């Protein structure tokens, strides 16, 4: 698995955009990049909707093509809220293939390997610092084949260093 | 305000 990003707006636009609900790039690729004022994080999109965590994106609206984009799925407890994907958007798949190393995709495009513990725990296989991992709540959790199976949610750290995280399984998607 | 998405991963 290999990852590259590319940033398609900067801090004016990303303010004005929040205010409008009107976003009217082309969207594209797996991952988005979102940003409200008070943070940054990702959004996996698998089947046609953009996931990410409800710690981050609260009931918002997503700025689409047409406006604002209204959550199609919200779970607080699972922490996991859902937005039809904005066309353009690369939908990923499902994984099934029932692999247990696992790939972490991050905000830096990074890929980083993590052993599968449980339903949805993770343990790092080489620490990370937390830093690098923060704005990366939403990224996908992928099999070897490419399917993911899950999104990131918390890092589990100490003295500034990510051993697991915890993550959203696909399976409550 | 809205959600806005500043940028994207692709993956290979
Ligand atoms: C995601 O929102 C993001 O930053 O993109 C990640 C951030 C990253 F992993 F740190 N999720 C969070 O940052 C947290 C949101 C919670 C409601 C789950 N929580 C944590 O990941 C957690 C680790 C950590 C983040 C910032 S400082 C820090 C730490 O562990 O010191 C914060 C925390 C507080 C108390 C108990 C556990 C955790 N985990």
């Amino acid at each position: 698995i290999t990852a590259y990003s590319q940033q398609t707006r900067g801090l004016l636009g990303c303010i004005i955009t929040s205010l409008t609900g009107r976003d009217k790039n082309q969207v594209d690729g797996e991952v988005q990049v979102l940003s409200t004022a008070t943070q940054s994080f990702l959004a996996t999109c698998v089947n046609g909707v953009c996931w990410t965590v409800y710690h981050g994106a609260g009931s918002k609206t997503l700025a689409g093509p047409k406006g604002p984009i209204t959550q199609m799925y919200t779970n607080v407890d699972q922490d996991l809220v859902g937005w039809p994907a904005p066309p353009g958007a690369r939908s990923m798949t499902p994984c099934t293939c029932g692999s247990s190393d696992l790939y972490l995709v991050t905000r830096h495009a990074d890929v980083i390997p993590v052993r599968r513990r449980g339903d949805s725990r993770g343990s790092l296989l080489s620490p990370r610092p937390v830093s690098y991992l923060k704005g990366s709540s939403g990224g996908p959790l992928l099999c070897p084949s490419g399917h993911v199976v899950g999104i990131f949610r918390a890092a589990v750290c100490t003295r500034g260093v990510a051993k697991a995280v915890d993550f959203i399984p696909v399976e409550s998607m | 305000g809205s959600v806005v998405i500043v940028g994207r991963i692709i993956l290979s």
